[PDB]
RNA sequence: UUGGCGGUACUUUAUAUCCAUCUAGAGGAGCCUGUUCUAUAAUCGAUAAACCCCGCUCUACCUCACCAUCUCUUGCUAAUUCAGCCUAUAUACCGCCAUCUUCAGCAAACCCUAAAAAGGUAUUAAAGUAAGCAAAAGAAUCAAACAUAAAAACGUUAGGUCAAGGUGUAGCCAAUGAAAUGGGAAGAAAUGGGCUACAUUUUCUUAUAAAAGAACAUUACUAUACCCUUUAUGAAACUAAAGGACUAAGGAGGAUUUAGU
């Protein structure tokens, strides 16, 4: 019946099943398509000509009339309309360059950008950021039991010797990198370069009960240190 | 189409019921009094059993038009409670408020 | 009680801002799109009639049912065949009838007539139509007329109608002669299409053509045949050819109109016009003035449909109008117009906007501003979307009246219009705003007037791939810029002349020189210099030493300034 | 008259003048299941025989 | 091909002096780009101003009387008093009325919307006449009110004949007026069986 | 990731047009409704806009509106701080400016009157202005404990001896208590052809109303309906009900009234009436008289009326039985 | 229109006739609606243009009917759960007086042409006739 | 929980209209009724054969004019007539829109055998009432 | 560290509510109705609070989805190797709700911590801030208030509903589809809710609920059961009402439990 028709956007809701006890239960997947994205007013599988929806209303100074394609035509159309369709999912398919860091699926050592601008438009193009450590933290809560958070560690610099760090927490990932990100352009140190390449001489320290021992070494040494101490 | 079949059958003794209507009523008419021969109202009482069943005005069921609900149909609007609700609840039945009071 | 609002476009328009047509191509577009999307819907009723059948509307609607069109008769007999001829169909009435014929059932002559009806008036052609002629000797039409066992009257007479129509005038003649022997009588109608004959036939001799359309008549009159107002407007229409000798005749037919009692209607005196002011009339120096007493004549009278041409008659009158320059009949005419319901015969399409465009550009030459400018808001939108000539005359009065405070206010109404982009009227405002000197004030709003039809040309010029900035309105632009308090703008804009390679004109390099000692900059000073070196103009080094007179040139500006007068 | 608006509004869509969403919608998941092997059997040839 | 660009609405080029009767000659929606007035409508928002006139479909769902105004009814009524007839001026009072023209018809029209101009109401028809107005005898009044039994009203004297038996309006009006003539007269006819009483 | 949108604050340039466009407005809606720009006025505005726009919400904010653009735009606070950014107010960076600026004007005028050194009572009848009164004048937000303070303070200033400067100025913040005359409305004392005083009123219990016409002189005389009220109220509960009115101001015997009650029971009758006639015999009683009898329940309306049944329930308030477990 | 105006407007023809006209007694309008302002504003253009036509017109609101039904809420069980709509209907009166049939017609379509969206009319003409010429005299 | 016609929270980002903000206890208070005809009042019939026009015309308009809909049609019947408003995205040409005013006027006078027309006001964009 | 829990103390608590207080009930009899059980060739769903006169504001045929038998095979539509499916999964969902709940929170952007898994209040103030949703306000019950309704976020119960309709995946396509006719039974059974009675503040009659005259324990009170007649609806009485007699049990109900400010 035509009266139990109902609209795209209730169709894909329930399809697609996004809303339910299964999105908390962690539950590829369908995909949500858009069907009226190719399709022109005015255009049928009957190919019907209607002047001034879908053909020019006059040609060639001729006040023009209703027709029909031929089925010929009309399959060259909708063969046409098909080959346009298989273009636009190739776009979708296609996956692009990124840099791991330390390793291909960890965000350690990944550069997520410089910090947003600040109050009165201070870009921050100069610095670099990058990810030290990506956790997924749980709280027990008596609402949702097991509750997640992702707590980022980043480190930021302009390679010139200013540096700083700060730990970012969110539910989504995303937020952690932008509250991370931002809050460590406020820790900013200035560490002295001996000649712009090098420490100015050995340092041992204990922080914790994490122990480094650092050395003033040559040009032309490079780095010696763990991933992090190189990022 | 209609909604299943359950409307098609129901919209087929509707329209069985209007050809049958007058003929229905002359035959009971000759039966709802007490002043002809019982001989012939125990004749008419056959003639208007010899009718197609689905003549019989009393095998209608009122069904929601858009859902073919048997039960919960307002009479008024012809649709059930469940319609009725989704149309009056969006502001399209023209007069048709909550009740607050 | 209600009257046209002048500030809306027309009703048909859909009254949305997004929705009014700009200009007068997509008035018409627009129209067009919705007689398409009718018909869209027209054929799809007629197409699929079984679910448009349900009537739910009472009083019944019969505009509102679909449309039968094919005949359901199907058993061959008179009657089937006279569904076919009201129906109208050609084609097929001509098989039945032939069948009818090959049986030899009766046929009625009056239902032998209507078939001929048919066929005459169409031409043996299917009427025309939309969906998804000349008279041929060997036809149906003839071949019927001859088959036709009893003739009458009205026989003879479609016949000759049908060939007139389709342009057969000389067999139409022929026919007519065979009425006469069988001493028949023919109609008004018939009589008309005579007449018509033989007008449009060539007559070697206008006075034996005349003497012969008259015999016409005399046979009208001795078969006691009535004339009606086509008969005379059909002569009257035949003597617009012979515009010298037609107008003693063409007279003597008004005067007989009245006193057999046919009234005279608006296209009778658009016959009159035509052959008295004619538009390619070398003897403009003493026209004829009957103009002006017809005008008295019709003054106050309301007109109907009752002819082809009265649409024609109220453009025609407006152009005699322009020609004679005199904007009191123009007022008459305009008057006449909107007496009564007369507003209906103005004319189509083709004769409306000649008509108001006749009739506005002939205020605009002829009357104050102030009544002009009343004009101006009455008839536009509301009656006609202009072209761009009609802003240019509009301009041109508010030159002639000294009041060029309102040249910015007509930019901004012609791009409503559809002339944002127009080159003609882009100069046209540029050049009036800067053709003279003006007070404070009024230079800041033209120099605001001048920055917007800059952004034309702007805009114009990153669309397309190549553009040209003509050189007048650069000079324009220019100007305005620096006597309105845009100086700095006008510097950038010296630039744009090397870029397009247009020649700076003397006047405006003097004048760049002249803000340029107010200001006291000799660098300002030296760059006008350094464009006059470019196209090696004789004055540049003339300027070059006022600048050394008008400021104290350092010592590193007379090595620059000594670079630039040597190029 | 269900047969009346079901009927006129398919006609419209195959015309170009009117657009289904719902139909649309079906018309992808049956070209999608018959690619997958899922599709309608022929009458008279179905798994049983 | 750039889109096409909306123009400014022209209530700008409106005159506070303009004729507005022209402007909505007829019922029509409200029209944002037609309506020259700073109209604001809908429930504000917390530190929120009540919504603007264009987009507007709580102003869209308003049915407006801008075609009629005080001045356009007052040019409308003009032209509409040549139709009109004058009231007879002997008639000044309802007694007067009932002198003259004692019979009373009860006739209701109904409007609503829809495709069906068709209302089963409308047949009825109501004859009501008092019988003071009617000439009665003695005999004939007390004929009269026991045949009409409770359609003849003791307090206000008042004969109520309705009728709606009859499919047209027409018809149930004629047949009133014929249930009272047999009535009237057979209210004087004197039968034998009367003498019984 | 916040992307709502922003508070669309108004500027000065912005409410000028939006002043001038309201002001291009009312001449055009006085011309449509063909009165006289000059003299149009707001509440001409509110009467055309009702009428050209008719609207049946019941909430009034929700309706159509052309107002002055200051009673629509909430007033913009503002600039605190100038172009070369140093605050306006020397208390700007404690976050109410405008709160404490107010509390250190009152610490002074406190330690003068102190330092420096009759009843109290200037003013009678008056109440401390209420929080949200205060913020608006302040024209900034405060909490509970805010108001809390201001007000001790505030009477600390009264308690100590108030020159008239201070008496004005805790004038400010004492908001006149529009205390409501809780008192009867005494009916006028109508004249009948025969010449006789009587007043009528009207009284209403539960469903019944009724309409008494007391008498000035009488024996004592009461017809309900046209009928005896020994007849009328067979009850004696309900002819006590008739009793209470004149028994209580010892009027007995001394007028003749007449009733028309329409609606509900015996018993809600009897009480319409009750009150019906306390209303009239108003007109014919001393003011004390009038406040012992609406002091004593005889004036005011029973406002207890049946209660509406719920849906899912037996009753109004009856539920239905709770199913074993 | 600033200087474009009509000259002679067209009117209608209106001719008398031979035949009486009809007189009304009384003439009651009773509209109908949901909304309480559009009864307002219908009632200000009523009364304004019998006024204006000379029509004698009084005004009173019969009292407002409000029809309640009860529905469940949920789609399956829960009963004790439900849902209450109601439609409310107003009334407006305008009770008009002597008119003559002329005057009614035109009136009549005037105001039935300008009804607004949701409002329904009841009219109830009262027309006052003379008696039958046969009742007139009694005839055995 | 009530579930019906209530456009439920997001985090801020979801725009919604003046019709879609309102849940259902708020109609008659801060909005009103999209179609306006007699049918629901006291004494009047065709309550069913208004509201079955009113759900098919609202199915028709949405296909005939897709994607072009910036909120609800509001539907007016006066007499037989019958008045479409809608408010319409800017999207379309505009002598497309003229294309599609006369064919579904016509297409709906013929349908339900009343005159039928068509009131279109475009919007450059949706209009936002809150973002929820 | 956070949550949860504790037959761990401490203080404050529920407002027809945990106990207590008050009134009428339920639990006993008779019936009406749901459910389970038993059972039938013969649906489905709900089935602790939050099912049990629930989906049904409603089943004699129809409704109907069930069982038995016979029959149809392009089998509603403009077209379609297509139509149709009350076929499985509510643990894929939309839609529309229940429960906590008239509970007071929820989530977004920030800021702070000798590091942060998280936490962030003190008013004579000690690191918290400023917007959104809910509550509040407002509107409705047509003066006023109060009250009652309505409203009530995020979540909890993979809560309820593939059988309102729609729909993902899987399945049937001479059958899991379509249609006709006839059936869908009952109970020495348990249980939930209701109705009526058990009487004297009662029974019958006139009245109008005031008053009066009779009745008043073996059938006096007391059968909406069974049975017997008549009427209403219908084609069909198997239904409902109204009379008639027949009349059995019941004598205020064990623990226990429901509702009412
Ligand atoms: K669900
Ligand atoms: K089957
Ligand atoms: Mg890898
Ligand atoms: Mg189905
Ligand atoms: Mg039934
Ligand atoms: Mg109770
Ligand atoms: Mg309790
Ligand atoms: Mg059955
Ligand atoms: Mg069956
Ligand atoms: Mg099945
Ligand atoms: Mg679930
Ligand atoms: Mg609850
Ligand atoms: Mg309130
Ligand atoms: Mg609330
Ligand atoms: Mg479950
Ligand atoms: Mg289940
Ligand atoms: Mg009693
Ligand atoms: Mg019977």
């Amino acid at each position: 019946s035509f009266f139990t028709k109902l609209t795209a956007e209730e169709l894909w809701k329930g399809a697609l099943a996004e809303t339910g006890a299964g999105a908390r239960k962690g539950r590829k997947k369908k995909k949500r398509k858009d069907l009226n994205r190719g399709q022109i007013i005015g255009e049928g599988r009957s190919g019907f000509l209607w002047p001034g929806l879908n053909v020019p209303l006059i040609k060639s100074g001729v006040v023009q009339n209703i027709g029909q394609r031929s089925k010929e035509e009309q399959q060259k159309v909708e063969a046409t309309m098909v080959e346009q369709r298989e273009e636009w999912d190739r776009k979708r398919k296609i996956k692009v360059k990124r840099e791991r860091g330390w390793s291909g699926n960890t965000w350690g050592g990944v550069s997520i950008g410089p910090p947003d601008p600040g109050p009165n438009g201070e870009t921050y193009e100069d610095f670099d950021t990058r990810i030290l450590e990506v956790r997924n933290v749980f709280n027990m809560t008596a609402k949702e039991g097991r509750k997640k958070s992702v707590r980022v560690l980043v480190a930021v610099g302009n390679g010139n010797g200013a540096a700083g760090f700060a730990i970012g927490k969110a539910a989504d990932r995303g937020d952690a990198f932008r509250k991370a990100k931002n809050r460590a352009i406020h820790y900013l140190h200035y560490i002295e370069r001996y000649e712009g390449h090098t420490i100015f001489h050995d340092i041992s320290l204990r922080f914790k009960r994490t122990q480094i021992r650092m050395k003033k070494q040559p040009r032309g040494y490079g780095l010696r240190c763990h991933r992090a101490i190189i990022t | 189409y209609y909604v299943d079949w359950r409307m098609l059958r129901d919209l087929k003794r509707r329209k069985m019921a209007y050809e049958y209507a007058d003929e229905r009523l002359r035959i009971n008419s000759l039966r709802k009094n007490t002043i002809l021969p019982k001989d012939l109202q125990e004749m008419a009482g056959d003639e208007i059993a010899a009718l197609p069943r689905d003549s019989c005005p009393v095998r209608i069921r009122n069904r929601c038009v858009m859902t073919s609900r048997p039960r919960g149909v307002k009479r008024r609007w012809r649709l059930s409670r469940i319609v009725f609700r989704h149309l009056a609840d969006h502001g399209l039945l023209s007069g048709v408020q909550r009740a607050i009071w | 009680t209600v009257n046209r609002d002048p500030t809306a476009a027309p009703y048909v328009f859909h009254d949305d801002p997004y929705l009014i047509p700009t200009s007068a191509l997509e008035s018409r577009s627009f129209l067009l799109a919705k007689k398409s999307g009718e018909t869209a819907a027209k054929f799809i009723i007629n197409s699929y009639p079984k679910y448009f059948q349900k009537d739910i509307a009472e009083p019944h609607i019969p505009c509102l049912m679909p449309e039968y069109f094919e005949p359901q008769i199907e058993d061959v007999s008179e009657a089937a065949l006279e569904e076919r001829i009201r129906l109208r169909k050609v084609r097929a009435s001509v098989d039945m009838f032939d069948q009818l014929l090959q049986a030899g059932t009766t046929v009625s002559l009056e239902t032998t007539n209507s078939l001929l009806d048919l066929l005459c008036y169409y031409g043996d052609q299917e009427p025309p139509a939309d969906y998804p002629g000349p008279w041929k000797a060997q036809n149906n039409a003839e071949r019927i007329f001859a088959l036709m066992p009893e003739k009458n009257a009205r026989s003879y007479c479609t016949m000759i109608r049908g060939m007139v129509k389709h342009r057969a005038y000389a067999q139409a003649l022929n026919v007519y002669t065979e009425l006469l022997n069988n001493r028949l009588s023919a109609d008004v109608y018939t009589f008309n299409a005579l007449i018509e004959a033989k007008t449009f036939i060539l007559n070697e001799k206008f006075e034996e053509k005349w003497n012969d359309i008259l015999d016409l008549l005399k046979h009208m009159v001795a078969q006691k045949v009535k004339p009606n107002l086509q008969t005379f407007n059909t002569i009257l229409k035949g003597l617009r050819k012979c515009y010298s000798l037609g107008r003693i005749p063409a007279l003597q037919i008004l005067r007989e109109m009245k006193h057999i009692g046919i009234e005279p209607s608006l296209a009778t005196y658009h016959h009159i016009i035509h052959l008295f002011y004619p538009r390619d009339l070398s003897a403009i120096k003493m026209p004829s003035l009957i103009i002006y007493d017809i005008m008295n004549e019709l003054e106050g009278r309301t007109f109907s449909p009752q002819d082809l041409d009265d649409g024609r008659f109220f453009q025609l009158a407006m152009s005699v109008c322009s020609s004679l320059r005199d904007l009191e009949l123009a007022y008459q005419v305009h008057r006449l117009l909107n007496t009564g319901d007369n507003r209906k015969l103005v004319g189509h399409d083709p004769l409306r906007k000649v008509y108001y465009s006749k009739f506005f550009s002939l205020i605009c030459s002829l009357e104050q501003i102030d009544v002009t400018l009343k004009w101006y808001k009455d008839l536009i939108p509301s009656v006609f979307l202009p072209h761009y000539q009609i802003f240019i005359g509009l301009l041109q009065a508010l030159d002639v009246a000294n009041r060029l405070e309102l040249v910015p206010q007509i930019w901004k109404d012609s791009k409503e219009y559809s002339h944002t982009f127009r080159d003609a009227l882009r100069e046209e405002v540029l050049m009036l705003m800067a053709r003279d000197k003006h007070p404070p004030e009024l230079q800041v709003a033209f120099a605001d007037c001048a920055a917007d039809i800059k952004s034309t040309y702007e805009d114009q010029s990153a669309r397309q791939p190549a553009f040209d900035w003509p050189a007048n309105p650069l000079q324009y632009i220019a100007v305005l810029f620096l006597r309105g308090g845009r100086s700095q703008e006008a510097w950038k804009m010296l630039e744009l002349f090397k870029k397009h390679k247009k020649i700076p004109r003397n006047e405006l390099l003097e004048e760049f020189m002249d803000t340029a000692k107010a200001s006291g900059s000799t660098a300002l000073a030296i760059e006008v210099v350094k464009l006059a070196s470019a196209f090696s103009l004789p004055i540049g080094e003339s300027l070059a030493q006022r600048v050394v007179m008008d400021f104290t040139v350092d010592p590193e500006q007379k090595e620059a300034l000594g670079n630039l007068t040597e190029l | 008259n269900h047969n009346t608006y079901f009927a006129l509004m398919g006609n419209l869509r195959f015309l170009g003048l009117y657009r289904d969403e719902h139909q649309d919608f079906k018309d992808e998941q049956r070209r999608l299941k018959k690619l997958r092997g899922k599709g309608k059997p022929r009458k008279g040839e179905g798994k049983r025989a | 091909p750039m889109r096409r660009k909306a123009l400014p609405p022209r209530t700008e080029k409106m005159d506070t002096d303009q004729d507005w009767p022209s402007v909505y000659p007829t019922a029509a929606p409200f029209k944002p780009s037609a309506v020259p007035l700073p109209v604001r409508m809908g429930y504000p928002v917390k530190k929120g101003v009540p919504m603007a006139k264009e987009g507007n479909l709580e102003l869209l769902k308003i049915p407006n009387f801008l075609h009629l105004t005080p001045v356009a009814i007052k040019r409308h009524c003009a032209a509409l008093k040549d139709f009109c007839t004058e009231w007879p001026a002997a008639l000044d009072s309802d007694e007067k009325c009932e002198e003259h023209f004692p019979v009373e018809i009860d006739t209701a029209d109904y409007v609503s919307s829809g495709p069906s101009i068709r209302n089963p109401k409308a047949r009825a028809v109501t004859l009501r006449v008092k019988l003071s107005s009617l000439n009665l005898d003695n005999h004939a009044k007390k004929k009269l009110i026991k045949l009409v039994g409770e359609r003849y009203c003791k307090a206000t004297d008042v004969l109520t004949i309705t009728t709606d038996r009859c499919p047209l309006k027409r018809q149930n009006y004629d047949y009133a007026v014929y249930l009272l003539t047999v009535l009237y007269h057979e209210s004087w006819k004197t039968e034998d069986w009367e003498n019984s009483k | 990731n916040v992307q709502a949108s922003r508070q669309e604050s108004y500027t000065e340039d912005f409410i000028k047009k939006q002043i001038e466009e309201f002001n291009i407005g009312k001449r055009h809606l006085a011309n449509m409704m063909g009165e006289d720009p000059e003299t149009f006025a707001e509440e001409d505005i509110d009467r055309a806009i009702a009428y050209l726009f008719p609207s049946g919400l019941f909430e009034k904010r929700a309706r159509p509106m052309m107002k002055h653009p200051e009673h629509i735009f909430p007033k913009q606070r503002a600039t605190q701080w100038g172009e070369d950014g140093r605050p306006f107010h020397f208390l700007f960076y404690t976050g109410k400016q405008s709160y404490y600026s107010l509390m250190h004007d009152v610490y002074g005028k406190v330690m003068q009157l102190e330092k420096h050194r009759a009843e109290s009572r200037d003013l009678i009848g008056s109440r401390w202005l209420i929080k949200e009164e205060l913020e608006e004048m302040l024209v900034e937000k405060l909490s509970d404990e805010d108001y809390a303070q201001f007000i001790r303070l505030l009477e600390k200033l009264l308690t100590l001896p108030c020159g008239p400067a201070e008496e004005e100025f805790v004038q400010r913040f004492r908001r006149s208590v529009t205390i409501q005359s809780k008192k009867q409305l005494i009916e006028p004392v109508q004249y009948d052809e025969q010449g006789m005083a009587f007043s009528t009123s009207e009284g209403r219990r539960k469903s019944a109303t009724a309409q008494a016409v007391v008498y000035e002189h009488g024996s004592g005389k009461i017809h309900v309906n046209g009928v005896d009220y020994l007849i009328y109220f067979p009850i004696t509960q309900d002819r006590e009900q008739l009793m209470f009115p004149f028994h209580f101001l010892d009027r007995l015997e001394r007028h003749d009234v007449t009733c028309t009650v329409s609606g509900g029971g015996r018993s809600a009758q009897a009480g319409a009436i009750r009150l019906a006639m306390a209303r009239a015999l108003c007109s014919f009683v001393t003011e004390d008289e009038v406040e012992w009898m609406r002091q004593a329940g005889l004036l005011t309306p029973d406002p207890r009326i049946r209660e509406r049944k719920k849906p899912g329930q037996e009753g109004a308030r009856r539920k239905f039985t709770w199913k074993k477990r | 229109l600033h200087v474009d105006v009509p000259k002679d407007v067209t009117r209608p023809t209106i001719t008398t006739s031979d035949e009486p006209d009809t007189l009304y007694k009384r003439l009651s309008i009773l509209v109908k609606a949901h909304d309480r302002a559009v009864l307002d504003s219908y009632e200000y253009f009523a009364v304004l243009a019998a006024k204006e036509l000379g029509i004698s017109i009084k005004v009173h609101e019969p009292p407002r009917k409000i029809e309640r039904f009860t529905l469940l809420k949920s789609v399956h069980i829960f009963k004790k759960h439900r849902v209450q709509y109601e439609m409310r209907t107003l009334y407006r009166c305008l009770e008009l007086k002597h008119l003559t049939g002329s005057t009614a017609s035109v009136y009549l379509e005037y105001i039935q042409r300008n009804l607004p969206e949701g409002v329904a009319m009841e009219v109830t003409k009262t027309q006052i006739q003379q008696l039958p010429e046969h009742i007139k005299e009694p005839m055995w | 929980k009530n579930r019906a016609a209530r456009v439920r929270v997001a985090k801020g980002n979801k725009p919604v209209s003046y019709e879609e903000a309102h849940a259902p206890h708020y109609i008659a208070h801060r909005k009103g009724w999209l179609s306006l005809h007699t049918g629901n009042l006291d004494g009047e019939d065709h309550a069913a054969e208004r509201t079955l026009e009113d759900v098919f015309l609202r199915k028709f308009m949405m296909g005939t004019f897709p994607g072009c809909l910036a909120d609800q049609i509001v539907l007016k019947r006066r007499a037989n007539q019958v008045d479409i408003c809608a408010l319409v995205l800017r999207q379309l040409p505009a002598h497309k829109f003229y294309f599609l005013v006369g064919y579904s006027e016509t297409l709906l006078s013929h349908f339900y055998k009343c005159p039928v027309r068509l009131h279109l006001q475009t919007v450059p964009s949706k209009v936002v009432y809150k973002y929820i």
